[PDB]
């Protein structure tokens, strides 16, 4: 098994799920729960921020992508890969990736395609862990995620 | 002293921290 | 008026009473109900582990405290303060305090002083709430208690 | 035979019997009559005092031991051994053990198990003699017990 | 457990030692 | 506010604390993290290395100072001043001082004077900022500290 | 065969065990009763003084040694040997070792490990006699100890 | 397991030397 | 009647320069 | 044999040891040493005074030597020989070599290397006896030492 | 190792001779 | 003297709690 994959999927799926349904399913998490929950709180804060910032734009961007069913999920994967196609990796792009993903999740609920929400979270989790694992470990995984977006109080 | 609050307390501290190390997310 | 104090008192007093009677009382629960019951379950499992681990040491420690009647409960309040006097606060120290509090509860039943059980749980709740209100809220109360001692895995 | 053991049995059995019964016996001893009678009177004085002092505690302590019949009398043997489980031995520890024995005897009568009183006294006598006989002979037996608990004239 | 001999035994130890303190020659 | 002070204290206080308590802590930092965490990690690497390299000498040096309580903390302040007395300043001298502080913190734990640890961290944070603030901000503060002791292979 | 060892173990055990008890045992000594009794009285005076003075320090020092039971006794022996590493032997170091031992003895009662008190007194006696016997004979044994700590009476 | 042998040892040495001269 | 602190300071002064010279620098 | 190496080692070692620890130790010198006790008194009187006068300089000079373990004792031997390299021998140079040796002894205790102090006194005694034995005899040994530094007082 | 020896030795000489002159008379 | 009701009460108390065990859940 892969511990980093399990944690990331848990965090991303829960966020996309709660962004879609509009609830909050804070049940017993994984083994590294403290990190996961802090990361999810950070994701709630920054993610919503990015969304309210670019919601108008996201609407047209997703519209242009024309996502109708699970076959169209591989189209999001191409978009995700293309984001990092300049060799550059940082937390800004990563949180934006997940933020757009949450926007797609709501759309999937709107067009009655909630079955595609888990494959969507999987695809997002994949491109991060399958292709950017080295950077993630260097940046201390999700610990570094929370640290980067910590402000302020 | 005649009231052994400190020794018991200090003993409890180390036992508590051992528990802390036991269940803390490794 | 203080839900945190009420909830904390319930969990701890439930633990101390049932540890003394020996009878795991299953009459749940109160307001929050869910979290409170999950806290009592976690307290049982983890606490009994600590009590079994340090049963030998606990016996001598309580012996030196010389707790006979109601007035001696005040001596335990002083101990609980010394547990945090180094400024360090964590769930390990807090739960061990409750585990030892439960050990005293077993003892109070032995010397036929069951009437001192409730003031014992109250005194524990006092120190924790009076002196660690901020830490408890920052750690999200008894939800951060169940979150910390959570064990799962294996599939 | 064991002269020290036999006198110890008689004294402890007498005390535990009359404590349970409620009335002192008080039939004359009993081989070495003088000392044995003085020990019992002494035991009545100090022993009742210990019971009156620690009665609340004794009730709970005995309750936890769950004594219902003669089979449980043997369980009290492990307790009596523990009273000395540190080498320490004095007349106070001995008279307290006997005082707790009298308290157990009353409980036995209360639950209609008077047939366990006599084996209890034997078990008490056993532990005292078996493990600390060398101590007992050194303190001059029951003459020393009487001497220690003698309170000044006036 | 299920017979705390050490517990009641230790309690009797303290009581007996207090009794020794009460009657001993000063 | 002295922004360099809250950061410096936080780093030095955290190091001394985990060195004394024996087990390193993990809690997130204050302002944003990143640098302060990097400084603490660096301080662990270099500092523990310094201690292991000069543990024997530290034992006697500290012994001579005779630190028993919070009153003796002031004596340490004069030791810290003497380190930079010749007008010379570098990252090696700074980390060695903080390393000695960690060694002192362990001693304070050993003699049950843990309440002196935080005052000790303050006194160390004091010396650096008070007399060497210009030098500190000129070397980019703790970013420079991390840069100096950077050694990475890959 | 070693009268010095027997008398030493006797005096040290008597002091430690009674410091653990919380009350003094005055019963007669084995061989030379007068000397040993006088040594026990002197050790009580000086030893209780040393403990009251360095109580806070002793608490942390023993805490770091982490004595839990009999298997940790040899850790104390290593400390005792280390006390004489700089070549200097005197009564101050000796009585402080004994005083710290009595402090360890009280702690042993606190954690319900009173059985380790005899091996504690033994190792303390062992270090003194195995490594410093020539010194002890030269200082006239426990006669010198009493003499050393003898205090002026103001006539 | 105590790695404190030299540390506690030297502490007792200095304390013992102070008991010395207090009674010397 | 006072501990010389220049000695301890001078030692730390020397040790610090060695740590500086050590291949963290140069 | 070599009665002169003995006593010399004794006087120098006594001085270096006592300057390190702080106070004095076993007073009865062995020779029998009335002279040995005189010399130790003279050495501690004159030596301390010299140490106070050049404490500033000794610090830098010793720091320059950089002594940190037993292998560095050899470097002190080289310095001592260089003091007599001009052919001139007197009590002023000899007593100053022993004062500086005492200053080193304190330093070795500061860096927790007290075990080097005895090999240090050994090297100091070595150089003086190996290279200056005839002069010592001709100047009547330690009696010529005390006689030179004896101050008339009077009155 | 030993890189000094000298300087230190000569310093000790003069101090010694000063002490020599101090107690000479 | 006196009728120790406290003793009989605690006796009934334990028997009662055992009857609970025999018939509960």
């Amino acid at each position: 098994e892969d511990e980093l994959y399990r944690q990331s999927l848990e965090i991303i799926s829960r966020y996309l799920r709660e962004q879609a349904t509009g609830a909050k399913d804070t049940k017993p998490m994984g083994r590294s729960g403290a990190t996961s929950r802090k990361a999810l709180e950070t994701l709630r804060r920054v993610g919503d921020g990015v969304q309210r910032n670019h919601e108008t734009a996201f609407q047209g961007m997703l519209r242009k992508l024309d996502i109708k069913n699970e076959d169209d999920v591989k189209s999001l994967s191409r978009v995700m890969i293309h984001v990092f196609s300049d060799g550059v990796t940082n937390w800004g792009r990563i949180v934006t990736l997940i933020s757009f993903g949450a926007f797609v999740a709501k759309h999937l609920k709107t067009i009655n395609q909630e079955s595609c929400i888990e494959p969507l979270a999987e695809s997002i989790t994949d491109v991060l862990v399958r292709t950017k694992r080295d950077w993630l470990v260097k940046q201390r995984g999700w610990d570094g995620f929370v640290e980067f977006f910590h402000v302020e109080d | 002293p005649g009231v052994m609050t400190q020794e018991v307390g200090q003993l409890l501290q180390d036992m508590g921290d051992d528990v802390y190390q036991q269940y803390r997310s490794l």
